[PDB]
């Protein structure tokens, strides 16, 4: 019956957990951590990173 | 001995390792410090920084 304003509730939870969960994403770096970066690499490269 | 550079022999060592997805046994220099409860610190455990 109430399917609407629960859907709403739900889109907002799912956006805001997916957003949270692209965290995770190396997006083409060796690490998705940024501290290990900092912790592995020289500027020259850690920047890049 | 008689060729220039480019063709002499060279002896290579490859250093392999692996980031932090498992427990760590080779270690650098780094002192051990004092563990601390329940307060804002910048903590390096393993060569894990937070």
């Amino acid at each position: 019956a109430l399917g609407k304003l629960q859907d709403v509730v739900n889109h907002n939870a799912q956006a805001l957990n997916t957003l949270v969960k692209q965290l995770s994403s190396k997006f083409g770096a060796i690490s998705s951590v940024l501290n290990d970066i900092l912790s592995r690499l020289d500027p020259p490269e850690a920047e890049v990173q | 001995p008689t060729y220039g550079v480019g063709h002499q022999p060279y002896r290579v060592v490859v250093l392999s390792f692996e980031l932090l997805h498992a427990p760590a046994t080779v270690c650098g220099p780094k002192k051990s410090t004092n563990l601390v409860k329940n307060k804002c610190v910048n903590f390096n455990f393993n060569g894990l920084t937070g």
